RNA sequence: AUAGGUUUGGUCCUAGCCUUUCUAUUAGCUCUUAGUAAGAUUACACAUGCAAGCAUCCCCGUUCCAGUGAGUUCACCCUCUAAAUC
């Protein structure tokens, strides 16, 4: 199977991490190469794992010959793992907006069968973690390793229900749209609950984009943007 | 658009495509187009019978007797549907047709009996 | 259509509409039912005309239309 | 008489809104006079060939 | 019905005193920039009769529509002065005001 | 030639279905071939071409055991949306336009005679009052000429004019006439 | 006067019968989905949003009226001989005008022989449909209210799918909607699956249907095995005032039968199944003095 | 605008000229009763009146 | 991201948000108000946030501001009539202000719903037109009706040229 | 835009160009049937034939329909008010 173009690297398939000097087994986990590099001769090889229930990493490895780079940085990245946390292990708790260096990511959280309409290296790294359903706009330089660096971050750094929960000391109560007024609580503070409510701000000062506002109005024009595509 | 003279009258627009009519009953000036801008839309007329063997007629009374007393003019045709749906008396000229086709079917009728 | 400045074609300058044959019973039936009809048609257009400014009347200075008037007066008052 | 449909409205209309009677709708047309189709029209208002 | 001028009521700012009984008043209305959907300042000149010369620049006055235009650009007529210019009367309390001082208390009656 | 044409839903609780496809939809596997990073935006119509299929048949197509049915509900859910409901745009599964077409009239056929499950919303009544007492669908009055038999007016019929009146048509239209017609007949001739 | 299905007390006695699920009433519906939205709320800001909901069930959870069938249209407004053979279709006339109720519009149809007659039930309905569309409505009877397809979605126990698109389809007091809802509730009493229409609009109508046709012994069998004993003796009491003069009534009075003894009266006198309903009754009375 | 004089010019000249130069009965409504023709303009008289 | 604090004040839908519909004698509204001082605090609120939304419901009513021009903060409407209403707004939050001018000269919910029931009649369903005015545009998409001939050809008896 | 290729010995950043998508016209080559829709490049010049009659004479119509896109804030709302229909 080819990756993401036919004479390309990226995206193709490592296998599973070979067992560690540690005594652990990877046989559930699988590796994706993101990006090979000649070096003036050896070779830098940016490769991503994962077993597709939120424990995923990445690492960079550097050899003269390809195999022994894919090797190195497939075994170096199963020692680097992340955890990401997953709403309904299906998408994101909530909206992520990053910049890492000059690589600015926008991702949102989307109901189920929404897919993964993402750059391709994300939608790589998404399978990975496990995430299905999901939204990423990558503006500025795309440059693969800070790409990657930046989604791992701000994967790493989200909020969950139940955090948020203890932190303001409230119930989350979700509302969709599909299951009318139903209030359902996802979240509960452990511990006690305060009996005062939030502030009803009238206006939030909230950091809006221009193109998601635009996109809302029916201002966006473009001719590329909803374009039909294969399953993700 | 000022027309020179000219005055409302309530007729059929024909659509539809090539063996397939379709009208339109709108009040319009008399000389704009035939398919072209009118006042209002005040029904719709399908000539073709449909899959029960019908000939549908809508017609907005409320809106025919506005414009009707709005000093708007009525097309022969629209007269025609207008004494059918009865709405209006029948028109005399459907009468006449009606009495003339009688005559012409009894004198087949007399030839097959001559025959 | 042809503007009145377009001559007549030349094909047409000997032409005579002949009036076409009259059965005279069914002439004669035909001119009394005309008549009737015509004389329905304008007694229904007349009671449309009437209805239109019925209708007109009492929304400009109808009882409604004056209570409503006087309500929304005094509610602004 | 109404037209039949017309006449059907009145009635439908007379009844809804509570009157019962069974007097039948009809249209005058004592004011509406048949003038013969030949009676002398108007000169005054008719035009006039124009000079060509 | 009462005017075939197309403003009715405008209030605006004296620009100008330099016709006799013509008072040239600055209007501004707010505009939606179709773009940046914020709403920004659009300003038109209006000529207004002063038949008394009350006006001077830099007051604030209402106008009221002519029934019609008394000449090419004067459709308006003054129909008050809101604010005289520096000679500002309170309209909530009644009393002289400089700016955002009383210049007599309130208290004062 | 499939032994499952009778019936088609046979083929997918066949043990050689599981093995071929395991749980997975069968266009779970399937990858088109083009340029570029976007796909063009239809599909082929058709991979059979005269009963010759194309180098890289869709999912439907390469597989001549599948049917496509409105009673093998269980192989039209898998190009129907678990969540939405909605059916998936062909390009979605590479499915080329003959067969999508195809899936679209029998998942419409499932649904209409009830084997596939679909959100059947809760509307409102159309009228507000329900009342049958206006004249509109009650009995209207007959008018004194339908109790009669009469026509509605009396100038529906044909009177015959006096001789009187005829000789003076007949002056006035001499040698533009044609011949002078009876009474109709009373009904219509057959 | 026998008491109507409107009646304010026969509506409370429905309402509370039917319950009222949250769960079952807003359950997740498939169709297009839109990101979820989250709110920071306290208990009572929750308890208030539970409220709400309820109201918003209630209003969801409003019975559509019981009717009687239409009376078919049969009236004649002119017969114009004249026309006899000029035509060979007839005409169908929809006035379209739009503040007019559907039901005082007037809909004729000139037949060949020159008949101007009023649109048959039918017919209105189709009209209205094609100049008035209604969403969930169609011009041409849906297949599936055929007897096989009708059978097929009763073994998929999906019933009140099958009540929706008969609201849908059809009005109240036409032939089909009486026909589609009595064979649904015929199917519901035969395989004991009254829990499918509970928490939902068409369970009083269930309820209403199997009083006035005396077959209340499985629902009320059913309420028992449910220990839903207050919503049973309510239907005893909404039988009784049904059918006053009956000899359950009329026992029940002489007996003095209250809660649960007008239940005993019940399958004594007027029960088609009495035996079970004692049975099923002395099984509830004895796990409760065990509990 | 840029006034358009030329076509008052024409308008007066031609009513001018329409009042001065009016036909007279004696010309519009004689008749050649050879051939049931107008000659002031040639047009035939209907069938019916002949 | 967005200029300017507050951005979403800059968008259709919090522009639409307003509540506040005058009636026709409103013609002209002054809001005189005050930069600094914390009596008028909730006045500069109701400039900053509402003002947008009332000028977006009510496009044909001139709104004029002004700034420390009196020592308190009022709203004053001018009507068609001549009539001038005062509103001291001095102590109050910028929604007691939009409740109050609604209260006082705004349209009520009955108004307007007549008024959307009104623009219900123009676009009547059964008329076929352009979609950009009507539901269908030829009775050939209603079913059971003779069909486009573009779509289902018909039979050769019902066409012309099998006909002649 | 879910983006991609391309500056350097190499990395990063900035920046242009181009690719992938969807329409229309024309050109090459190639084309079987049926239904539907649409159809001069040119406000350049035009052979030829038709495109306005009706009707007891008066009048009425030929000021419409149909065509083009040369010129170009004459089209929309309000006030007022002719001609026209009733
Ligand atoms: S658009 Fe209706 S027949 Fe073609
Ligand atoms: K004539
Ligand atoms: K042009
Ligand atoms: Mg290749
Ligand atoms: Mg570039
Ligand atoms: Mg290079
Ligand atoms: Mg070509
Ligand atoms: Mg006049
Ligand atoms: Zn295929």
């Amino acid at each position: 199977e080819r990756g993401w173009s036919g004479n390309s690297w990226g995206g193709i398939s490592l296998g599973p991490p070979d067992p560690g000097p540690c005594g652990e087994t990877y046989e559930d986990f699988d590796t994706r190469i993101l990006e090979v590099r000649n070096v003036f001769k050896s070779i830098r090889v940016l490769v991503a794992v994962g077993n597709g229930k939120g424990a995923a990493g990445f690492s960079i490895g550097k050899a003269t010959d390809r195999m022994d780079a894919f090797r190195k940085a497939k075994n170096r990245a199963v020692h680097h793992l992340h955890y990401i946390e997953r709403y309904e292990d299906h998408t994101i708790f909530h909206d992520i907006s990053l910049r890492f260096k000059r690589t600015h990511i926008k991702m949102k959280k989307q109901p189920k069968g929404y897919g993964l309409r993402c750059h391709r290296a994300i939608i790589t790294i998404c399978r990975l973690i496990g995430i299905k359903d999901m939204y990423a706009k990558v503006s500025g330089s795309i440059n693969m390793l800070s790409l990657t660096q930046g989604l791992f971050r701000g994967l790493s750094r989200q909020e969950t229900h139940q955090q948020l929960a203890d932190k303001k000391g409230l119930h989350v109560v979700e509302i969709r749209e599909e299951c009318g007024p139903l209030p359902i609580v996802v979240a509960s503070p452990r511990g006690p609950l305060r009996k005062d409510p939030e502030p009803e701000d009238e206006v939030p000062d909230v950091k809006l984009d221009w193109e998601d506002v635009k996109t809302a109005q029916g201002m966006k024009r473009s001719v590329w943007s909803n374009l039909k595509r294969a399953a993700t | 658009k000022a027309y020179r003279g000219g005055h409302l009258t309530i007729r059929l627009a024909l659509g539809g495509c090539t063996n397939r009519p379709f009208y339109r009953i709108v009040a319009a000036h008399n000389k704009c187009p035939r398919d072209g801008r009118f006042v209002e839309q005040l029904g719709s007329y399908d000539p073709l019978p449909n899959s029960h063997g019908e000939k549908l007629v809508a017609l907005n009374l409320d809106r025919i007797r506005h414009w009707i007393g709005c000093g708007a003019h009525l097309s022969k045709p629209m007269e025609k549907l207008l004494g059918l749906a009865g709405f209006f008396p029948l028109h005399p000229m459907m009468i006449t047709n009606a009495e003339r086709l009688r005559r012409k079917r009894a004198r087949e009728v007399l030839l097959a009996s001559q025959k | 259509r042809k503007t009145r400045h377009d001559p007549l074609a030349k094909s047409k300058i000997e032409r005579v509409n002949m009036p076409p044959a009259v059965d005279p019973a069914e002439f004669f039936v035909l001119m009394e039912r005309y008549q009737h009809y015509r004389q329905t048609v304008r007694a229904l257009r007349m009671e449309f005309v009437s209805e239109v400014q019925r209708k007109v009347h009492e929304a400009r200075a109808g009882v409604l239309a004056e209570r409503k008037a006087l309500k929304d007066a005094a509610e602004h008052r | 008489p109404y037209p039949p449909l017309l006449r059907a409205m009145i009635i439908a209309e007379r009844q809804k809104n509570g009157d019962t009677s069974t007097e039948e709708p009809m249209l005058n047309v004592q004011r509406i006079r048949m003038e013969p189709w030949d009676y002398p029209a108007k000169q005054e208002d008719k035009g006039r060939a124009k000079g060509t | 019905v009462r005017s075939s001028v197309h403003a009715r009521w405008i209030v605006g700012k004296v620009i100008g005193t330099k016709m006799q009984k013509t008072a040239k008043v600055r209007v501004t209305r707010l505009v939606l920039d179709p773009y940046l959907l914020k709403y920004f300042n659009k300003r038109k000149t209006y000529f207004a009769h002063d038949a008394l010369q009350q006006c001077t620049v830099g007051d604030i006055v209402l106008l009221r529509a002519l029934p019609v235009p008394r000449a090419k650009h004067v459709k308006h007529e003054l129909a008050e002065i809101v604010f005289k210019v520096g000679k500002v009367i309170d309209p909530v309390t009644g009393k002289p005001c400089a700016g955002t001082t009383y210049l007599e208390s309130p208290l004062s009656s | 030639i499939s032994p499952y044409k009778d019936e088609p839903w046979k083929y997918l609780e066949s043990e050689e279905y599981q093995e071929r496809y395991g749980s997975r939809p069968v266009w779970a596997d399937y990858r088109r071939n083009h340029k570029g990073g976007v796909p063009p935006q239809r599909t082929r119509k058709t991979c059979i071409r005269r009963n010759k299929v194309v180098g890289n048949p869709c999912p439907i197509c390469r597989d001549h055991k599948l049917h496509v049915d409105f009673r093998n509900v269980k192989l039209l859910e898998q190009f129907v949306c678990a969540h939405t409901g909605i059916i998936f745009y062909a390009p979605y599964t590479g499915v080329c336009v003959k067969q999508h077409k195809r899936l679209t009239q029998a998942i419409q056929k499932a649904r209409d005679h009830g084997l596939l499950i679909y959100h059947i919303p809760q509307v409102e009544p159309r009228d507000l009052d329900f009342s049958t007492s206006h004249g509109a669908v009650s009995a209207t009055p007959p008018a004194p000429t339908l109790v009669s038999g009469d026509p509605w007016y009396p100038w529906y019929n044909w009177k015959q004019p006096p001789e009187r009146e005829l000789s003076r048509l007949r002056r006035l239209y001499q040698g533009h006439l044609q011949e002078e017609s009876g009474p109709p007949p009373e009904s219509m001739p057959k | 006067k026998k008491p109507t299905f409107m009646d304010e007390e026969v509506q409370s006695i429905l309402t509370k019968m039917t319950g009222l699920n949250l769960q079952k009433t807003f359950k997740p519906a498939i169709q297009e989905l839109k990101p979820p939205t989250y709110k920071l709320m306290t208990q009572a800001q929750l308890e208030e949003a539970t409220r709400q909901a309820v109201e918003a069930a209630k209003v969801r959870l409003k019975m559509p009226p019981v009717l009687e069938e239409r009376v078919p249209i049969n009236d004649v407004l002119a017969e114009d001989k004249i026309l006899e053979g000029t035509e060979t279709t007839k005409y169908v006339f929809t006035d379209i005008s739009y503040s007019i109720p559907h039901r005082e519009r007037f809909i004729v149809v000139r037949e060949p022989s020159g008949t101007l007659r009023k649109a048959s039930w039918e017919e209105r309905d189709r009209m209205i449909q094609v100049y008035f569309p209604k969403e969930g409505r169609k011009i041409l009877t849906p297949i599936i209210f055929k007897e096989e397809n009708l059978r097929t979605m009763y073994s998929q126990d999906r019933h009140v799918d099958v009540l929706n698109l008969c609201f849908a389809q059809f009005e109240p007091d036409s032939t089909e909607y009486i026909k589609v809802h009595h064979k649904t509730y015929e199917d519901i009493d035969k395989r004991g699956k009254y829990d499918l229409l509970r928490s939902t609009r068409y369970f009083g109508g269930m309820v209403w249907y199997f009083v006035n046709n005396k077959k209340i012994d499985g629902l009320l069998i059913d309420q028992i095995q449910r220990d839903l004993i207050d919503d049973a003796t309510n239907l005893v009491q909404l039988y009784h005032v049904l059918h006053p003069d009956g000899q359950s009534a009329q026992g029940a009075k002489d007996q003095a039968a209250e809660g649960i003894n007008l239940i005993k009266v019940f399958a004594k006198t007027e029960a088609q199944k009495g035996a079970y309903i004692e049975l099923t009754l002395q099984t509830y009375q004895e796990a409760l003095s065990r509990h | 605008v840029r006034p358009r004089l030329i076509a008052e010019l024409a308008r007066r000249v031609r009513a001018l000229r329409e009042q001065l130069n009016r036909p007279r009965d004696s010309q519009l409504y004689a008749v050649d009763y050879e051939t049931l023709t107008r000659p002031f303009s040639g047009r035939r008289l209907p069938v019916r009146a002949w | 991201p967005m200029k300017g604090r507050f951005p979403i004040r800059r968008t259709l839908q919090y522009l639409s948000q307003g509540n506040v519909v005058f009636k026709d004698s409103v013609k002209v509204m002054t809001v005189n108000y005050n930069t600094h001082g914390e009596l008028g605090e909730g006045a500069r609120k109701f400039v900053f946030f509402n003002i947008p939304q009332i000028q977006y419901k009510n496009p044909w009513v001139q709104i004029m501001m002004f700034k420390n021009m009196t020592p308190s903060p009022f709203l004053r409407f001018y009507l068609d009539s001549g009539e001038q209403v005062l509103v001291d707004v001095e102590t109050k939050s910028n929604k007691e202000i939009m409740e109050h001018i609604r209260k006082i000269l705004g349209k009520n919910e009955e108004t307007l719903r007549e008024e959307e029931e009104e623009k219900k009649q123009l676009s009547h369903p059964a008329n076929f037109g352009p979609r950009k005015y009507c539901l269908r545009e030829c009775i050939c998409e209603v079913e059971g009706q003779v069909p486009c001939p573009s779509l289902v050809p018909l039979p050769k008896e019902m066409r012309g040229k099998y006909k002649a």
